[PDB]
């Protein structure tokens, strides 16, 4: 998430990080039928509501691990989200307009790329990060 | 102008595994369908998206059905119905036409996307599948040929039973495109695909 | 007008090897319910298909108990 | 909650609490939009409503004793 604050810096845009860790539902990524009161929208659409540029630099938490025990996988709305052509067809429950979510700057984090949902499989460049030295961690307690 | 308006003719389709250039019929002038689907080794879960509608979720069932049925015919997975998902793409919602909107396209895709084989290009194809692999006729051709004509493909495969509607149109549309007469999946499985098997 | 929209007197109707003709009733007049079933070897479960109540299932299974109690 | 009330005593500044505990949704911190009479904002706005000041020291009540199935 450094590494975003660095990118946000570069691109001068408005940086925000959502949590997608123990996401079990497809409705927890979704949104909600208007099936009660106060039905809610997806995470990624609240979050969404919460800039106010169309083209902010967003970061995903832990993206690897998603869940879930019904038929369809989380990876489908994800691989919607990727392609940004695609991203006019955004999945959603609460709303139905699909969202333009092409200039929303999509990065992501995942600390295990082996459990990343292998229909997100494709079209994924690992960035090992790697370890850190003695000599490496002093520096960057020195300075940082 | 400057861009121009559509991708280049016969550069947007390209003999793919996943893809799917299905015809497909809307109010305002037909279209065609570049059908995207995942299949990669799993555990049976199926997965749609592209805010469709369910019909097209047991078009898939019923493609998977066929395919369980005549599953060696071509090298497809002995037990894959628990250990392979399939993940569909549709680039519209849903169409207006009742029924599945392309069924054999579907069903010819998924047995691809299995067998990991190509699909030809240069051919466009529309129709509703049944669970006993039959291809039910379709209506309104009228708009799915010129779309393809327009889509710059003359090889249309069509269902055997509109084979009457091969008489009724003008003669204008019938001459200047290919039509054979399908009623089994497996026909259409071998005239959209790479190989033979 | 044209081809004939409809299908003959009913003689020789589409091929019919693993479906089966049916009658019914509904708000727009009698229909023919051509219910098609599809054996897929499997792990023995019904998978109903055209949005079924329970009621139509209990129908299946009766159904299914029958055979169960002729199969040979 | 003894300790925070010596901490505030100490800090001379009115201690608070709040049972935040069995809150089974995220409508009772942030209320509601206002459309009806009985339009209630959350608990917090009502713990810094019943204590005059600016600047208090709250005690999130049993923080560890939520719920989360609906309503946010
Ligand atoms: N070479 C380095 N590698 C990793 N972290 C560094 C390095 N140099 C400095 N840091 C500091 O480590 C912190 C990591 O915090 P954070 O970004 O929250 O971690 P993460 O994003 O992995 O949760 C940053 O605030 C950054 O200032």
């Amino acid at each position: 998430t450094s590494l975003g604050r660095s990118i946000a810096r570069s691109m001068n845009r408005k940086f925000h990080r959502i949590s997608l860790g123990g996401v079990r539902d497809e409705a927890e990524i979704r949104g909600h039928r208007r099936t009660y009161i106060g039905a809610m929208p997806g995470k990624l659409i609240h979050a969404m509501k919460q800039v106010g540029v169309i083209n902010p630099v967003i970061l995903l938490d832990e993206i690897d691990k998603m869940s879930s025990d019904w038929r369809g996988d989380p990876a489908s709305a994800m691989l919607e989200v990727l392609d940004p052509e695609q991203n006019n067809t955004f999945t959603d429950h609460y709303l139905d307009v699909p969202y333009d979510l092409s200039k929303v700057f999509f990065i992501t984090t995942a600390n295990t790329l082996q459990t990343i949902p292998r229909p997100l499989l494709d079209r994924m460049e690992v960035i090992e990060i790697p370890g850190y030295t003695n000599m490496e961690k002093q520096a960057i307690a020195r300075q940082y | 102008l400057g861009i121009p308006r559509y991708r280049p003719d016969k550069a947007e389709t390209e003999p793919q595994v996943g893809t799917a250039q299905g015809l497909a019929w809307t109010p305002v002038g037909g279209t065609l369908l570049t059908i995207e689907v995942a299949a990669v080794p799993g555990s049976g879960k199926l997965s749609l998206t592209g805010q469709l509608g369910e019909v097209m979720k047991e078009s898939a069932q019923a493609a998977l059905t066929y395919l369980r049925a005549h599953t060696q015919d071509y090298g497809l997975p002995e037990d894959f119905y628990n250990k392979v998902d399939l993940h569909v793409h549709v680039p519209d919602g849903a169409t207006p036409k009742d029924g599945p909107s392309a069924g054999i396209t579907m069903a010819t895709a998924i047995a691809s996307a299995l067998s990991r084989r190509p699909a030809r290009m240069d051919i466009a194809m529309t129709g509703e599948v049944s669970l006993r692999g039959k291809v039910m006729p379709i209506g309104g051709v009228k708009e799915k040929l010129l779309a393809a004509h327009q889509a710059g493909i003359h090889k249309i495969v069509l269902p055997k039973d509109n084979e009457a509607q091969l008489e009724e149109l003008p003669k204008e549309v019938l001459e200047g495109l290919e039509i054979k007469l399908v009623e089994d999946v497996g026909e259409v499985l071998e005239y959209l695909l790479l190989p033979e098997p």
